[PDB]
């Protein structure tokens, strides 16, 4: 039942300052060594920073010029001050729990938030459909979608119908286009028969925006 | 300051080979060695600790072994659900000022046998065309292996610099790849010709499908 | 089930901590093992494992060198052990020792 829950992270610009919380829930936040990993986009995981049972602070030499750890005890919650933050900075950044009393390895991780420190503007995406019974049918196999374009920043998350319809379908990455606006695509291979007798509709959620779309797609002839 | 080598980069294996990952440190690190599976879009599953000890709920066939200060994480037999990207993470000491040092990571494939990709185009919508954009759309479903060109002709003019491709990661049932392609044009241009189609190659084979507009 | 050994000592040395012990028998291994001082209480009842000195799994002799970056600022407890390379020696006596000084 424990768990690591961060917050913060977002788009920022660059030379701005940011500031990651972690609450710990179902144990004592203290009596851990606590640390921060980072994963750039399509990149490895690198430690950040780490801080003991004692309150001190240990870093990676390229972190500890502008990356300050810290903890609070009266809320059970870590945090990770970033000052004057560079572009190579844009990463996940995962809160961690080492256990050092056996392990001596990391034995609890948080969901991760992403940290886009970027001059561009916050953009809500435009969703369009898709549409199946066209050249989208082979075999009594259809294929529809909807497509998720020009949004900044990462990320948007894409289920279909609340989260009912699982099997089948194929959340792309999104790639960065040339404008510097990101791009998806959400496909689902379903019955032929299915078209009419089901309703699909694809759930686009933008956090960074406040911006949630809800889009039935509909075969056109 | 430590740092950690892993080898390979990445691999590809069949379903119940035996593989091997490496992880050398720049010095001894004791024991003090953990190894570490990543599945796409989750946080990293902690394996193996202390070099050798398997943590709780993790199948027997991951195993660790040490030799000075080289590692090595062991996966007996290769299951589809393994594709993942594996880190081995040292700590020195108590981990002080680089004290701790994640590997580079290592991509580990499964390969299957080879599977045909189902190709579906999608014109651009009514909506997006009145936006004054179109955006048509190449799906290949369910296909091994990753590899494959795909272009765009519209008219028999072979498009440049005006699409885009995006692979998910491999499927942790079935093994298979799928591969989306967009190309975007102005309304004016997309308005300004008749037959639109995306070629897949693969191989020998080169798979080609279209539309015309209007028809 | 030699004897353990005895008259263990840490100082400092330059950018190193050196851990010093007597032991009489000649042509003998030793082991350099440390743990985290609040382990004894906190997790007690032996919900804890002794950690390694990073290079000094297997000394010839009876002292032992290690960068203090080994350390964090903190209090640890050190201990040694022989062996014959069959038979080994009950544990050192746990010294319990303060990175920062002050």
């Amino acid at each position: 039942e424990v768990q690591l829950v961060e917050s913060g992270g977002g788009l920022v610009q660059p030379g701005g300052s940011l500031r990651l919380s972690c609450a710990a829930s179902g144990f004592s936040l203290s009596s851990y060594y606590m640390t921060w990993v980072r994963q750039a986009p399509g990149k490895g995981l690198e430690w950040v920073s780490v801080i003991n049972v004692y309150g001190g602070t240990y870093y990676a030499s390229w972190a500890k010029g502008r990356f300050t750890i810290s903890r609070d005890n009266s809320k059970n919650t870590l945090y990770l001050q970033m000052n004057s933050l560079r572009a190579e900075d844009t990463a996940v950044y995962y809160c961690a729990r080492e256990d050092v009393a056996v392990y001596m390895a990391i034995d609890l991780w948080g969901q991760g938030t992403l940290v886009t420190v970027s001059s561009a503007s916050t953009k809500g995406p435009s969703v369009f459909p898709l549409a199946p019974s066209s050249k989208s049918t082979s075999g009594g196999t259809a294929a529809l979608g909807c497509l998720v374009k020009d949004y900044f920043p990462e990320p948007v998350t894409v289920s279909w119908n609340s989260g009912a319809l699982t099997s089948g379908v194929h959340t792309f990455p999104a790639v960065l286009q040339s404008s510097g606006l990101y791009s998806l695509s959400s496909v689902v291979t379903v019955p032929s028969s299915s078209l009419g007798t089901q309703t699909y509709i694809c759930n686009v959620n933008h956090k960074p925006s406040n911006t949630k779309v809800d889009k039935k797609v509909e075969p056109k002839s | 300051a430590i740092q950690m080598t892993q080898s390979p980069s990445s691999l590809s294996a069949s379903v119940g080979d035996r593989v091997t990952i490496t992880c050398q440190a720049s010095q001894s690190i004791s024991n003090q060695l953990s190894w570490y599976q990543q599945k796409p879009g989750k946080a990293p599953k902690l394996l193996i600790y202390d070099a050798s000890s398997l943590a709780s709920g993790v199948p027997s066939r991951f195993s660790g072994s040490r030799s000075g200060t080289k590692f090595t994480l062991t996966i007996s037999s290769l299951q589809p659900e393994d594709f993942a990207t594996y880190y081995c993470l040292g700590i020195y000491g108590d981990g002080a000022d680089d004290g701790i040092a994640f590997g580079g990571g290592t991509k580990v494939e499964i390969k299957r046998t080879v599977a045909a990709p189902s190709v579906f185009i999608f014109p651009p919508s009514d909506e997006q065309l009145k936006s004054g954009t179109a955006s048509v759309v190449c799906l290949l479903n369910n296909f091994y292996p990753r590899e494959a060109k795909v272009q765009w002709k519209v008219d028999n003019a072979l498009q440049s610099g005006n699409s885009q491709e995006s692979v998910t990661e491999q499927d942790s049932k079935d093994s298979t790849y799928s591969l989306s392609s967009t190309l975007t044009l102005s309304k004016a241009d997309y308005e300004k010709h008749k037959v639109y189609a995306c070629e897949v190659t693969q191989g020998t084979t080169s798979v080609t499908k279209s539309f015309n507009r209007g028809e | 089930e030699l004897p353990p050994p005895e008259n263990i000592e840490v100082s400092v040395q330059n950018q190193n901590y050196v851990l010093k012990w007597d032991y009489t028998y000649a042509n003998m291994t030793f082991q350099v093992q440390w743990l985290h001082a609040f382990l004894k209480r906190n997790p007690g009842n032996h919900l804890y494992k002794w950690k390694q000195i990073p290079d000094c799994e297997n000394v010839k002799t009876t002292q032992c060198v290690f960068p203090q970056n080994v350390f964090q600022k903190g209090i640890y407890l050190l201990r040694v052990q022989a062996s014959d390379g069959n038979n080994t020696s009950f544990w050192s006596e746990e010294i319990k020792f303060d990175t920062e000084i002050q």
